[PDB]
């Protein structure tokens, strides 16, 4: 199912953008306001972007560990979409470019960067582990998909417990929250996303062969702009100031010193979301102490 | 960060019959502060240095305390038994220690200076790192005690004293006592111990050591933590090459 774009739409956007313009207001390097809400569980994680809205949700369970990796715990990230997010997308579609894409920088953003401790994940070597799954439900797509979901990834790690767990020889025992509390995960570092997209404002003749480059590169596109844009950039950073990953897979032609510029544009924008996770978190934990008082003393 | 682990009770259980049996008292060891009140009560009015003695006697059965990285242990690991502090770490000393600088780095960074390197950001470079400086730690005291040893033992080169001794170790084949003026431990064989090695017996149970001297003919029994008069002498082992201080009693 196609989404038919006029050619004023794309005439007037494009033009837009000559003038300094985008539609939601915004300017060429705004990031979205990004929203953290957090369920009544643990690993209940509701990220908002404008309109965009995503939903991850950890979840763990006693697991034996694969041959090659008998320290290490499992853990796999989830990231089917639905037409829930629009008609555009094809139940199940895993195969498709733009989500096999998404599925790889999640990944190389948390999986393969080693953000999550899965040497923690170990109970008892060789023999049982955890197995923490990262499932991220899209909701309502308004653009920046990649961003919202290594957001929701992350809280969602960082703000996940799981249940405390004591090993005699075979033997498991899983202790129930109420009568312990549950043990939070080990985070090695705190991936962020920012991803950028290019409009040639000219012809193909002037982006390849043209002296003074005119490119135009904006901070987390709407949909609209998602829609008609020539490349994506997709860059992942930390607090440590260094870089995750970096994927520019094909798309409009675009300058060195322009994809630089983007990459140290990104790094003030993972340190202001890196410092409002760690706070929205931290009143998160004051607010469940402060109700675990209210709860003990009526009681 | 450097964390100390709480002491076992198998190392208290040897002190604390020692002193129950001979001193009568008892080492609680239910918790740091328990231990402490313990240890200070831990003392004779008769001999002001025998609370001294049971102290750095009680110090050689805690366990050694260790650099880590935050990330290798859960929170109540990073307990320090020894301060009774829930987190510490070696920060004031960078010229005379490596671990310092680290921590030097991480505040740095810590407060925004400069950000931290990315050596101190790996988990298994910081491993490296501590079983270095704990290893290099170990060998500095060790080091250390050894010279005063050196030094020590040439003093009492040429040089026989009657000194202050007091009995730390007893067994069937001698007697340990410890000289609080030199600070060495001497050993004491059985053979120069006392006249007629058949005719001495060893009580484990109250750690009596009874025996005829040989410059006498009345049975002595010398129990532990005594105060006694010790000739100090030191003589190089024509095997080992180690200055050693061949002590007698009187």
């Amino acid at each position: 199912k196609d989404i038919e774009i006029s050619a004023s739409e794309s005439k007037f956007i494009l033009e837009a953008l000559r003038q300094n313009y985008r539609l939601d207001g915004r300017s060429f390097d705004q990031f979205r306001d990004v929203e953290i809400t957090f369920g009544k569980e643990f690993g209940d994680v509701s990220v908002k972007m404008g309109n965009t809205k995503v939903h991850c949700r950890i979840s763990c369970q006693i697991a034996q560990p694969y041959e090659d990796r008998p320290f290490e715990g499992l853990f796999v990230i989830s990231t089917e979409i639905s037409p829930m997010a629009g008609s555009q997308f094809e139940n199940g579609n895993i195969t498709g470019e733009d989500e096999v894409l998404c599925s790889r920088i999640i990944e190389k953003s948390v999986r393969r960067s080693g953000a999550l401790d899965v040497e923690g994940l170990c109970i008892v070597a060789g023999s049982k582990c955890w197995a923490v799954r990262a499932d991220v439900h899209f909701l309502d797509c308004d653009g920046g998909f990649i961003d919202a979901s290594c957001i929701a990834v992350m809280a969602g790690l960082m703000h996940f417990k799981k249940p405390d767990i004591t090993v005699h020889g075979e033997q498991i025992i899983v202790h129930p929250v109420n009568e312990r509390e549950p043990v939070p995960l080990g985070i090695l570092h705190i991936p962020i996303c920012v991803t950028f997209s290019f409009f040639n404002p000219q012809d193909t003749e002037e982006n390849i062969k043209g002296e003074t480059n005119s490119e135009i590169s904006i901070i987390d596109a709407t949909l609209k702009e998602e829609l008609l844009r020539d490349g994506v950039l997709t860059v992942t950073l930390n607090k440590n100031r260094e870089v995750v990953q970096v994927s520019k897979a094909g798309g409009l032609p675009m300058d060195a010193l322009t994809l630089m510029k983007c990459c140290h544009e990104a790094y003030s924008i993972i340190e202001k979301i890196t410092d409002q996770i760690l706070q929205l978190l931290k009143e998160d934990s004051e607010k469940r102490n402060k109700y675990a008082a209210m709860l003990t003393s009526e009681n | 960060l450097r964390r100390h682990a709480a002491p076992p009770s198998t190392n208290f259980e040897i002190l604390n019959e020692m002193l129950n049996t001979r001193k009568n008292m008892s080492i609680s060891l239910e918790s740091s502060k328990a231990l402490a009140d313990s240890l200070d009560r831990c003392v004779d009015p008769e001999d002001p240095y025998f609370n001294t003695l049971v102290r750095i006697m009680s110090t050689r059965c805690m366990m050694a305390a260790q650099y880590f990285y935050s990330g290798a242990y859960s929170y109540p690991d990073f307990r320090h038994y020894g301060l009774a502090v829930d987190i510490y770490t070696h920060f004031t000393s960078p010229i005379r220690r490596y671990c310092d600088v680290v921590a030097h780095r991480q505040l740095a960074g810590a407060i925004g200076y400069e950000p931290l390197s990315l050596t101190h950001r790996d988990k298994n470079k910081m491993d490296m790192i501590c079983r270095n400086i704990n290893r290099k730690h170990r060998n500095a005291q060790f080091a250390g005690r050894a010279s005063i040893e050196y030094y020590v033992g040439q003093v009492m080169r040429n040089n026989e004293s009657t000194e202050t001794g007091y009995v730390i170790k007893v067994f069937n084949n001698g007697i340990v006592v410890l000289v609080p003026k030199f600070g060495v431990e001497g050993l004491i064989r059985l053979d120069n111990l006392t006249e007629d090695p058949n005719s001495a017996a060893f009580d484990e149970v109250e750690y009596k050591l009874t025996f005829v001297p040989t410059n006498s003919d009345k049975p002595r029994d010398v129990y532990v933590f005594d105060k006694v008069e010790v000739q100090v002498r030191s003589v190089m082992d024509p095997i080992t090459s180690k200055r050693k201080a061949e002590l007698l009693l009187k």
